[PDB]
């Protein structure tokens, strides 16, 4: 098939964030004509499940027909839409009232700002319109297995693709020992996918991190104590305070030396170590970089140069409320990409319907979450007491100079408007035990996930 | 309204009762 040499929406990096923009884009604009241009061979489809929903299915197809069952109890597929909604390449500047169409297998390699063109891998080219880039981003790697030799580095996997979470289905049902490296939303996710199969596969599941507390990064040290004993419950091996030293291959099997002097024997490895922006088309095109956050910078309303927007895990954005920030969830990656959309077909309207998170750590914990949920800032945590310390449901409270800039809701589900609301006022409240009283924790509420 | 204050990290916990 043959790219077409022109399209009026050029979305690169066919994931999350691009489809949420075309559906945007047609939606605003009826008839659009949009071209996703996607490294990834498949379609675009969402993430979530591949740490959660699909190691829970029941059909011992699920490495097949990629369905889940949501929380809702409706079945449905990863994939956003079918390939029938989809529009050829060839067909797209003909087929009347436009449509999406996806280039699968093709990477755009160079991004001439300056004369509205893309070059692909391939050499062909394609000129724009308007240019969303939706890049996302590629798992950090961690530096020992780096250096370690390619025995242990062939029985290293990180976890982002389909594939990815299609051979770790496999390689769990073959070994008898899988340690995660890191104690990150992915590590924690899959340390506890892991952990409920080994219910039934009797396999050793580690999971190993620097912090003092799983989720570290996110959670206020009792929270983050608290979770990571909920994890060990899931049927997982925990050993914080881990800093990898050298991995090496002993008796046929990976061996994991810490800096503390621990050494962990363990058959298959899988580092979930964070995320690094693909911010590669930067230099290409002569866009900007936050030094400090990451991604490519662009201002409120998600604009990079006049006719390049960015969104999803690769965007540093401006939030107007919260200040400068890049965020690498799914909702963001769908509110920016619809956003960019918006933009793109021409509303300018700046990000404010602020996007949300939310993790599920076995059924003792489940958290949405918004705004600004940082570790590092000062906390309060309201939680329900009993009519030998019961974190089992409340709200947190993320504070920066008195102001409310995050919030979780622990356990705490359907609840996330009145929170949003309270991100936009940020008041100065006095006391924060009256706006813990509007999410009626004590409450039972709505059991989502 | 056990308050107890552990670090940066605020805890309260509290039974219902308004
Ligand atoms: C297993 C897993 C579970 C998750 N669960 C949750 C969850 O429960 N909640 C939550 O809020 N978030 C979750 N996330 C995070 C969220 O899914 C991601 O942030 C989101 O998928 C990112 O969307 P994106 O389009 O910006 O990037 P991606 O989804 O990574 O899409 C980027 C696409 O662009 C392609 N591409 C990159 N560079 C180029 C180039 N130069 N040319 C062409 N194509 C290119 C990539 O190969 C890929 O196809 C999860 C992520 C993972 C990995
Ligand atoms: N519930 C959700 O929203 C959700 C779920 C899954 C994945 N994700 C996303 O998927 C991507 C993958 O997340 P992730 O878990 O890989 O990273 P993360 O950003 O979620 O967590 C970073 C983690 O890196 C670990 N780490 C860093 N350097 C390390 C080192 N040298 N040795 C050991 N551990 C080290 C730390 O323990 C830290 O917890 C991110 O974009 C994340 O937002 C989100």
């Amino acid at each position: 098939i043959r790219a077409p040499s022109h399209v009026p929406f050029l979305l690169i990096g066919g994931g999350t964030a691009a489809f949420a923009a075309a559906r945007s884009i047609r939606a605003r604009d009826p008839g659009a004509r949009v071209l996703i241009v996607s490294e990834d061979p498949e379609l675009p489809y969402m993430r979530p499940p591949l740490s959660k929903e699909l190691w829970f299915s029941d059909d011992p197809n699920v490495t097949k027909t990629l369905q889940f069952r949501q929380w809702n109890g409706k079945e449905r597929s990863i994939y956003f839409q079918p390939p029938s909604f989809y529009v050829s390449a060839q067909d797209l500047p003909n087929i009347e009232n436009g449509g999406v169409a996806v280039l699968t297998g093709k990477k755009v390699v160079h991004l001439d700002v300056r004369g509205n063109m893309v070059k692909l891998n391939d050499g062909s080219q394609i000129t724009f319109e308007k240019c969303l880039i939706a890049t996302g981003g590629t798992p950090r790697s961690l530096s020992a297995i780096d250096r370690a030799g390619a025995e242990v580095k062939s029985r290293t996997t990180l976890f982002r693709k389909i594939g990815d979470f299609r051979a770790l289905e496999k390689i769990s049902r073959e070994v008898k020992s899988i340690t995660v490296i890191g104690g990150g939303f992915l590590g924690s996710e899959l340390a506890c996918a892991l952990g409920r199969k080994s219910q039934a596969s009797g396999i050793e599941v580690i999971q190993l991190f620097p912090e003092k507390g799983n989720m570290g990064k996110i959670l206020p040290q009792y929270l983050s104590n608290w979770t990571m004993e909920k994890v060990k419950r899931e049927g997982v091996k925990v050993m914080p305070n881990a800093i990898v030293q050298s991995v090496g291959v002993s008796g046929g099997r990976l061996l994991i030396k810490l800096k503390d002097g621990r050494k962990v024997e363990t058959d298959h490895i899988v580092t979930a170590v964070g995320l690094e922006p693909n911010v590669e088309l930067a230099k290409t095109g002569g866009l900007e970089i936050d030094s400090d956050f990451g991604g490519f910078r662009v201002n409120a309303e998600l604009q990079a140069r006049s006719n390049i927007w960015v969104a999803g895990d690769a965007a540093c954005f401006y939030d107007i409320k919260l200040g400068r920030r890049r965020v690498e969830h799914h909702d963001h990656a769908v509110v920016s990409g619809r956003l960019a959309g918006e933009n793109m077909t021409g509303a300018a309207k700046p990000y404010w319907h602020q996007s949300m998170f939310w993790s599920d750590l076995g059924p003792d914990v489940g958290y949405e979450a918004i705004g600004l949920v940082d570790s590092s800032l000062p906390t309060v945590g309201v939680f329900a007491k009993a009519t030998e310390e019961d974190y089992g449901k409340g709200v947190i409270f993320y504070l920066r100079d008195k102001v409310v800039v995050g919030i979780v809701l622990w356990n705490v589900f359907n609840r996330m408007p009145i929170a949003r609301k309270i991100i936009k006022d940020g008041e100065q409240h006095e006391d924060l035990n009256e706006v813990a009283k509007l999410f009626n924790i004590h409450e039972d509420l709505v059991p989502r996930g | 309204s056990y308050c107890r204050q552990e670090g940066k990290d605020r805890i309260i916990f509290v039974t219902k009762e308004d």
